[PDB]
RNA sequence: CUUUAAAUCCUUUAACGAGGAUCCAUUGGAGGGCAAGUCUGGUGCCAGCAGCCGCGGUAAUUCCAGCUCCAAUAGCGUAUAUUAAAGUUGCUGCAGUUAAAAAGCUCGUAGUUGGAUCUUGGGAGCGGCCGU
C-alpha cells in the first residue's frame, strides 16, 4: 500500500504544537562555564549507578 | 566478615609473618584465596567491568542465556588482573569476574625510554602477548606519550600503572574477551623476560612454607 | 635494575632456573626450589645448612628436571664424581 | 615479501605492481571503465530534468514505497532514479524542473531499502531543499 | 605574480576519537579550571606541546656533544625557561618529555591576571583584558592567550587610561552622575 | 586626526551607544557504533528515518513534533576525489591443507641467490691487569 497520492502524509497531519517561548541561551565561554559547573563543581558521588544528564521516567 | 584462610599461604598471609605478595611471587606460589589480594593491594584495587557478553545454547525449548563478565583490575602502580566469569544472571558474573581477577593479578615490571632519571613509567622492552587470533605488542615510549592504544588495552595499562606505551594490535580484536586476554599475557611476560638487569646469579631465599614451617603445624590442622 | 641516582626501582627480583638460567614467572605454577640436606662427613648426619635449587616449569614438562637436579648435585659435591 | 635479493627492485616492482589490479579499489579508479560508466562523468553533484515521479518499492523486509524522481541529466542526458529525500519533499517537484541532484553516500552504490537509486535531489529549480522543507524559502513560482 | 605571502599554518589538530567520554571529561575539566572558551584553545596548547615534544624526541635520537644538539637543545630549554614553564634547574631536555598542558595555561595572561589577584575570578580575567583594562609595560594587551615571560610577568598591571587603575571614569559611572544631577536639577 | 597617489580598513580619539544587556548562535544529533531521554502528543510496514546493523504492523528510546539533553561553535552538515585507518597490495610487513589461493609433472635460457679458505702477533707511551 502507499503509492505516490500518500507523499506527506504523516508531516502532514501532525498536530502542530506552536515552540515556546524560551529565555535566551548563553553561548562562548559562558555556556562552557555553566557546563563546567553543572559537570564537576556540584554534584558528589551518589549510591548506585550513575545517571544521564537527560535522565527521565 | 572475619575472613577464615583453608589453604597453607592464606593463614600465613593472615597472621601478618608473609609481609607483601612480592614474597608470594617471588616462589610463583598458586593464590586461591581472594582475599590474600584484598589484604595487602586492599585499597589501591580499583574494579571496571570491560563487557558483558550474553552467549546461549540452544536446549530443547529456546535457548538458555547466560552472561559472561570480563572485569580488569589492579593498582594504579604495579599489578593487574583479568577475570572471565559465565554466570545466568549479571551480577553473579560480575562479582566472580572481580575474584577470578584478583585471583589473577600479576605485577607488571616497567622500565624507562632512553634517559634512566626518576620513578619508570614504560614497559621495559618490546613484548608481545596473545590468544586466539589477537596478537597485541606493547613497545616502550618516551615520557608523557600516554598509552597509545585501543581503549581496551589503554584501560588494563592504565590500571597497570604504565603512564606511557606503543600498542600495535593485530587479528579479530573486535572479540574482546580474546584481545583483553592478550594485552595481559603481553603485560605478564614482562617479568618472564630476561634482560641483562637480571644476570646477577639467583641467591635463592627460604621459602614462605620453610620460614614458617614450625608455625603452619601448629596455627591450624 | 638502577635508575641514574642508583635505586633498586623494580618491586621484586624473580628467582632464575639453575638448569636453563630463564627467570620463573610469578604464575609459572609447575617450579620447583629443592632443599637438598647437608652432612657432617665424618658421622653422616643433618648440619641445618641446604643447598637450594630451583627449576621452571619448562624443564620440569620437558622431562630433563632429575638430570638437571643430577647435574647441580654433582657440581656441588654432593653426588659422586664417578657416579 | 618472498624474493629477499638485494638485486630483486625490478622483481619486487613489477610484482606489486602487476597484482595491484587484483585490488577492486584501485582497478575501480585506475581503468577509464568506470569514469566512462558513471553517470555524473566524475563530479560531486549534477544538475538534472524531472521528467517523472516514481514510487520504488523498498528491498523489503521493511516495506515502503520511496518516492524518488526519474531524472534527465543536462551533461550527458543520460537517466537517473535520484531519490528526494526528506519527508513528503516529492510535493515540492513538479515535471521539467531542473534539480541539483548528489550522490547518496557509497559512492555509486544502492544505500539501504532503495533498490538501484545511488543519488539523493539537494536543490528544486535553484532552492535547496531543507529550506523548503524547514519552511525558510518558498519556492519560486 | 602577486607580492603577497600565502605562509600560513593551522595551531590546532582535532582528536582523532570525537566522543571519548575520558577526553571530554579532561578536556571541560582544563576550559571551566583555566576559563577558556572552546576546545580548539586547549587542543592548540597540546599541539604547541606536541611541536616543542616531537622537537625534543628529535634532539634525544642525536648523540650527546653533536653541534646541531647542544645548539638546538639549549635554545629550546632557554626558550621554556623564558617562559616560566621549565625551571633552571631543570633545563636538561629529557625534563621537557616529563611536561604538561596545564603549565602553559599557568602562563596564560587571563590566568596571571587571576594569579597576581588584580581580577576576582579567571573569567573576570578574560572580561578585563578583553575589554582592554590592562598593560605588560605600559602596552595595553586586549588578547588573554598573552603567553607571558619569567622576564615580563611583575609588570603586569591596569592599563593607566582605565578606570580600575587611574583612569577616567567609565561611560555607565558618568550616565548615572548624569541621571543624578538631572533627577536633582 | 592618522593611514593613502586620493581614499578605504585597522590603529588613536571627543560625543553617543547594554538588562528579557530582543544588540535574542547556530548546525547536526539523542538504539548501538558514538557524547546525549526507554519524557509526552501524532502516525500505525503508511508517512518516513536509516552511511552500517536496523526503527515503523496502535506502549516507536530510531518517523513527524513539543520539552529536555549532547557535540562542535561563528561556524556546522551533505556530496565527491584522496591520505591515514589498510599488516584489506604487505621493502619494513600479509597471505596460499580446509576460508580466495601451489602450475599435472619434470627439464630449461635469461632473472634472482650462491660453501669454506689468502695479516697476524707485537714494539712504544699515558691514566687507574685493562682502555685510547
Amino acid at each position: 500500500h502507499g503509492s505516490l497520492a500518500r507523499v506527506g502524509k504523516v508531516r502532514g497531519q501532525t498536530l502542530k504544537v506552536a515552540k515556546q517561548e524560551k529565555k535566551k541561551k548563553r553561548t562562548g565561554r559562558a555556556k562552557r562555564r555553566m557546563q563546567y559547573n553543572r559537570r564537576f563543581v556540584n554534584v558528589v558521588p551518589t549510591f548506585g549507578k550513575k545517571k544521564g544528564p537527560n535522565a527521565n521516567s | 566478615k572475619e575472613w577464615l584462610p583453608v589453604t597453607k599461604l592464606g593463614r600465613l598471609v593472615k597472621d601478618m609473618k608473609i609481609k607483601s605478595l612480592e614474597e608470594i611471587y617471588l616462589f610463583s606460589l598458586p593464590i586461591k584465596e581472594s582475599e590474600i589480594i584484598d589484604f595487602c593491594l586492599g585499597a589501591a584495587l580499583k574494579d571496571e567491568v570491560l563487557k558483558i557478553m550474553p552467549v546461549q545454547k540452544q536446549t530443547r525449548a529456546g535457548q538458555r542465556t547466560r552472561f559472561k563478565a570480563f572485569v580488569a583490575i589492579g593498582d594504579y602502580n604495579g599489578h593487574v588482573g583479568l577475570g572471565l566469569k559465565c554466570s545466568k544472571e549479571v551480577a553473579t558474573a560480575i562479582r566472580g569476574a572481580i575474584i577470578l581477577a584478583k585471583l589473577s593479578i600479576v605485577p607488571v615490571r616497567r622500565g624507562y625510554w632512553g634517559n634512566k632519571i626518576g620513578k619508570p613509567h614504560t614497559v621495559p622492552c618490546k613484548v608481545t602477548g596473545r590468544c586466539g587470533s589477537v596478537l597485541v605488542r606493547l613497545i616502550p615510549a618516551p615520557r608523557g606519550t600516554g598509552i597509545v592504544s585501543a581503549p581496551v588495552p589503554k584501560k588494563l595499562l592504565l590500571m597497570a600503572g604504565i603512564d606511557d606505551c606503543y600498542t600495535s594490535a593485530r587479528g579479530c580484536t573486535a572479540t574482546l574477551g580474546n584481545f583483553a586476554k592478550a594485552t595481559f599475557d603481553a603485560i605478564s611476560k614482562t617479568y618472564s623476560y630476561l634482560t641483562p638487569d637480571l644476570w646477577k646469579e639467583t641467591v635463592f631465599t627460604k621459602s614462605p612454607y620453610q620460614e614458617f614451617t614450625n608455625h603452619l603445624m601448629k596455627t591450624h590442622t | 635494575m638502577q635508575s641514574n641516582a642508583g635505586e633498586f626501582v623494580d618491586l621484586y627480583v624473580p628467582r632464575k632456573c639453575s638448569a636453563s638460567n630463564r627467570i620463573i614467572g610469578a604464575k609459572d605454577h609447575a617450579s620447583i626450589p629443592m632443599n637438598v640436606a647437608e652432612v657432617d662427613k665424618v658421622t653422616g648426619r643433618f648440619n641445618g645448612q641446604s643447598k637450594t635449587y630451583a627449576i621452571c616449569g619448562a624443564i620440569r614438562r620437558m622431562g630433563e628436571s632429575d638430570d638437571s637436579i643430577l647435574r647441580l648435585a654433582k657440581s656441588h659435591g654432593i653426588v659422586s664424581q664417578n657416579f | 615479501g618472498k624474493c629477499r635479493g638485494l638485486r630483486t627492485a625490478r622483481k619486487l616492482r613489477s610484482h606489486r605492481r602487476d597484482q595491484k589490479w587484483h585490488d577492486k579499489q584501485y582497478k575501480k579508479a585506475h581503468l577509464g571503465t568506470a569514469l566512462k560508466a558513471n553517470p555524473f562523468g566524475g563530479a560531486s553533484h549534477a544538475k538534472g530534468i524531472v521528467l517523472e515521479k516514481v514510487g520504488v518499492e523498498a528491498k523489503q523486509p521493511n516495506s515502503a514505497i520511496r518516492k524518488c524522481v526519474r531524472v534527465q541529466l543536462i551533461k550527458n542526458g543520460k537517466k537517473i532514479t535520484a531519490f528526494v529525500p526528506n519527508d513528503g519533499c516529492l510535493n515540492f517537484i513538479e515535471e521539467n524542473d531542473e534539480v541539483l541532484v548528489a550522490g547518496f553516500g557509497r559512492k555509486g552504490h544502492a544505500v539501504g531499502d532503495i533498490p538501484g537509486v545511488r543519488f539523493k535531489v539537494v536543490k528544486v529549480a535553484n532552492v535547496s531543499l531543507l529550506a523548503l522543507y524547514k519552511g525558510k524559502k518558498e519556492r519560486p513560482r | 605574480p602577486v607580492a603577497r605571502s600565502w605562509v600560513c599554518r593551522k595551531t590546532y589538530v582535532t582528536p582523532r576519537r570525537p566522543f571519548e567520554k575520558s577526553r571530554l571529561d579532561q578536556e571541560l575539566k582544563l576550559i571551566g579550571e583555566y576559563g577558556l572558551r572552546n576546545k580548539r584553545e586547549v587542543w592548540r596548547v597540546k599541539f604547541t606541546l606536541a611541536k616543542i615534544r616531537k622537537a625534543a624526541r628529535e634532539l634525544l635520537t642525536l648523540d650527546e656533544k653533536d653541534p646541531r644538539r647542544l645548539f638546538e637543545g639549549n635554545a629550546l630549554l632557554r626558550r621554556l625557561v623564558r617562559i616560566g614553564v621549565l625551571d633552571e634547574g631543570k633545563m636538561k631536555l629529557d625534563y621537557i618529555l616529563g611536561l604538561k598542558i596545564e603549565d602553559f595555561l599557568e602562563r596564560r595572561l587571563q590566568t596571571q591576571v587571576f594569579k597576581l589577584g588584580l581580577a576576582k575570578s579567571i573569567h573576570h580575567a578574560r572580561v578585563l583584558i578583553r575589554q582592554r583594562h590592562i598593560r605588560v609595560r605600559k602596552q595595553v594587551v586586549n588578547i588573554p592567550s598573552f603567553i607571558v615571560r619569567l622576564d615580563s610577568q611583575k609588570h603586569i598591571d591596569f592599563s593607566l587610561r582605565s578606570p580600575y587603575g587611574g583612569g577616567r571614569p567609565g561611560r555607565v559611572k558618568r550616565k548615572n552622575a548624569k541621571k543624578g544631577q538631572g533627577g536633582a536639577g
